[PDB]
């Protein structure tokens, strides 16, 4: 199921083949993992991952799926990532 | 060195991985199995110029230093050869930092794709520990 989510970057992690951005809604709580995987994620997204920093506002489009296992939340596989907040000099 | 399943299980328990961050030992054996087929010498070069080194395939961009990747942080503070030894200590100490990064074991494609949500304690079944 395709989906659009929006919010601020809580944390960034680079693990090589997997890059994870955690996106959080205005008033805190849950922070949804967005997974960029080298086999699967379109090339350009990696470039924008490298531009992201904490507290940036993003609008992300992608596929939402339930996490494997009983730690029972949701995961997002992006096809586009847009950055909304004022650009850095 | 190509570890035995139970051998590595013991090796990992002794190095403190059991329940580290709430991941029971089966998870760690399971990740080794699929990341590196248990081979401590496993290395893999990604199309972006980074490389994954060792039994847990730690990536060279943020985690270790191998000299041959631009703008590289070395958050684990070790050279990437240290990850290719028979003594898994360095690999383990680096896995600890990684798994503590905020995403637990989600840092590992192989764990994600093949161990997460499964009966992971199957991987310590038949082991004398």
């Amino acid at each position: 199921t395709e989906v659009v989510v929006a919010g601020w970057v809580a944390s960034l992690g680079d693990y090589g083949r997997v890059k994870i951005v955690k996106v959080s809604d205005r008033e805190g709580g849950a922070a949804v993992p967005v997974y960029l995987e080298a086999g699967k994620t379109p090339d350009h997204l990696f470039k924008v991952f490298a531009e992201l920093s904490r507290e940036d506002v993003v609008v992300i489009k992608g596929i939402v799926e339930a996490s494997k296992g009983v730690g029972r939340g949701v995961e997002i596989f992006p096809s586009e990532i847009w950055i909304l907040n004022k650009a850095k000099a | 060195k190509v570890f035995g399943r139970c051998e590595l299980a013991a090796a990992m328990k002794r190095h403190g991985l059991d329940n580290y961050r709430g991941y029971s030992l089966g998870n760690w054996v399971c990740a080794a199995k699929f990341e590196s087929n248990f081979n401590t010498q496993a290395t893999n070069r990604n199309t972006d110029g980074s490389t994954d080194y060792g039994i847990l395939q730690i990536n060279s961009r943020w985690w270790c230093n191998d000299g041959r990747t631009p703008g590289s942080r070395n958050l684990c503070n070790i050279p990437c050869s240290a990850l290719l030894s028979s003594d898994i200590t360095a690999s383990v100490n680096c896995a600890k930092k990684i798994v503590s990064d905020g995403n637990g074991m989600n840092a590992w494609v192989a764990w994600r794709n093949r161990c997460k949500g499964t009966d992971v304690q199957a991987w310590i079944r038949g082991c004398r520990l």
